[PDB]
């Protein structure tokens, strides 16, 4: 009975099909009724929810309406009838796309879709934000070959004055050693990490370090990395949980999926355990695989 | 990116205009639910910030929604919720309900937490924080005067006194004047420090150039306007019993 001109009654769109299942939500395929414009529907979860329109919600709308990009997902808009995020739709995911196996990957294509991805955390941690949600299911390609960083949900912005940021965050087979090692004072660095998986990724097909619990992550990610010494990544033993599971290479393990060198040494330096020592957005898009032949194409395949 | 800011003729055909509520009793009821705002947010232990906050949302949600139909006394305390969210403080509802209860009727008392009338005023609150959020359509980031004041008071190396006396003009505006509908927070900051300068005979010295101190806040400001805007802002202030006396030299 009440007026609204700002926000619009997703009637307006005709839903076409269901495309994501999980414990995110519901995630919609759409089509403007009017130009066919397709969209992609997020409908935003009540379960359990006591405290009014959730908290998360409006930090995951706050950013997406600051994070503007041709790398990043697009809010187009909010919707009405229970409350709906409309976006630019992305017919496709990188993780179906890496299972897909008729899908093929030409070399100089994976390095315009690492290009891509790594200019969108550029942009967004300029903006002082921080992803924590890095994975293969929140890289999203268009239909036409655009990749879009999807999936704000547990994004939260940084700063600089010790930072008391949250512990638990970012699935456990793309979570940073730091993580791990119970840190709380991080920002970017953690984003890069995922990077790294994600681009080992695109070659191996399969997650690389698929562990069960925090401490069969951390062994993991010792029989690639090696082991967590201060002699490696200094000062680590400032922290209260090097007690267990302590251990004592990661070009070797690859060299059979991944056979361009200039690759290879760019995933060994998104994959570094020191924070510090990391490679970040920056030197990555600097860095000679992207700057060598075949030179990125555009995605087609 | 304009969209809620208006023109004098717009601000006079408001929602509330056209059910009958005068000019005066509009600009009124929005100083009343300001009010009603601050007091809340002090006891509730917000932030100034939290509350400005909640202000500008009451004053947007009035240029769309009318007074008779949406009364401050049940706007405001969804509106601080809905701030404090947004704002980094989030209260619980239950605490807010509470607190708008007190305020708002002093002498009544708690009603039964169990009890089918107290559940509703529970739902009527998220029912409202609802509207509100439509209301916006969602735009919740909310620019103030204050981001902009320390930016130009130490460009006139003002004493910590006339910057006190310049948010203390910031927040005022915000609970008296329309101004957060009108004028862009940088502008809205010049008319602040311009009147805090005046009201403190503090005399700002004629930069390098020729030109004057808020040319370097923004390339609209005009001091045609400033004085306009200081004079509106100042006229207010003396109609409002006690404020002034707040900044005023005493010795
Ligand atoms: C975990 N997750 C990934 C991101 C996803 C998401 C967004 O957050 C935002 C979007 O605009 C899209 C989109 O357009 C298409 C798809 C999509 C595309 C293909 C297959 C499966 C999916 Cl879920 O997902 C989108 C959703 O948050 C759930």
């Amino acid at each position: 009975s009440v007026e609204c001109p700002f926000c619009d009654e997703v009637s307006k769109y005709e839903k076409l099909a269901k495309i994501g299942q999980g414990t995110f939500g519901e995630v919609f395929k759409a089509r403007h009724r009017k130009t066919g414009q397709k969209v992609a529907l997020k409908k935003v979860l009540m379960e359990n929810e006591k405290e009014g329109f959730p908290i998360t919600a409006l930090r995951e709308i706050k950013i997406l309406q600051l994070l503007k990009h041709e790398n990043v997902v697009n809010l187009i808009e909010i919707c009405r009838t229970s409350i709906y995020l409309v976006f630019d739709f992305c017919e496709h995911d990188l993780a179906g796309l890496l299972s897909n196996v008729l899908v093929k990957f030409t070399l100089s294509e994976i390095k315009r879709v690492m290009q891509m991805l790594l200019n969108g955390l550029y942009y967004i941690h300029r903006n002082k934000i921080l992803h924590r949600d890095m994975k293969a299911a929140n890289v999203l390609i268009t239909r036409d070959g655009v990749l879009k960083l999807a999936d704000f949900g547990l994004a939260r912005a940084f700063s600089l004055a010790p930072n008391r940021y949250t512990n638990r965050v970012v699935t456990l087979w793309y979570r940073p050693p730091e993580l791990l090692l119970g840190e709380r004072d991080y920002g970017p660095p953690i984003d890069l990490w995922g990077a790294g998986c994600i681009m080992a990724e695109m070659w191996t097909r399969s997650p690389i370090m698929q562990g069960n619990t925090e401490q069969h992550q951390l062994a993991l990610i010792s029989q690639l990395c090696g082991s967590i010494t201060p002699e490696v990544w200094p000062n680590v033993d400032n922290y209260e949980l090097y007690e267990k599971l302590e251990l004592v290479k990661v070009k070797d393990r690859l060299k059979a999926y991944v056979r361009d060198p200039y690759a290879l040494d760019l995933i060994d330096k998104l994959l570094v355990l020191d924070p510090a020592q990391r490679i970040d957005s920056d030197d990555a898009l600097n860095h000679d695989f992207f700057w060598s032949d075949p030179m990125p194409s555009d995605l087609k395949g | 990116n304009k969209r809620w800011y208006f023109t004098r003729e717009q601000l006079e055909n408001s929602p509330s205009r056209r059910f009958g509520v005068d000019p005066d009793k509009e600009l009124s009821y929005r100083q009343q639910a300001a009010n009603l705002l601050q007091d809340m947010g002090q006891r509730l232990n917000v932030s100034q910030l939290t509350i400005n906050t909640a202000i500008v949302y009451m004053h947007r949600f009035y240029m769309i929604q009318s007074f008779t139909r949406f009364p401050g006394n049940s706007v405001a305390p969804a509106a601080l919720f809905l701030a404090a969210k947004v704002e980094g403080q989030p209260k619980k509802l239950e605490h807010v309900i509470k607190v708008a209860h007190t305020c708002l009727h002093p002498q009544e008392s708690l009603p039964d937490t169990r009890s089918e009338a107290y559940l509703q005023q529970v739902q009527d609150l998220v029912i409202l924080e609802s509207i509100i959020l439509q209301t916006l359509g969602f735009e919740l980031t909310i620019d103030h005067p204050h981001t902009h004041v320390v930016k130009c008071t130490q460009l006139v190396r003002a004493s910590k006194d006339l910057a006190q006396t310049s948010y203390f003009m910031a927040t005022n505006s915000l609970h008296l004047t329309t101004f957060s509908l009108q004028y862009t927070p940088p502008v809205v900051a010049c008319v602040c420090i311009h009147l805090a300068c005046k009201w403190s005979n503090w005399e700002i010295p004629v930069s390098t150039d020729g030109k004057h101190w808020w040319e370097y806040v923004d390339a609209t400001v005009t001091l045609e306007l400033l004085d306009e805007l200081t004079h509106e802002l100042l006229q207010i202030l003396e109609k409002t019993p006690n404020r002034l006396k707040r900044i005023w030299n005493w010795r």
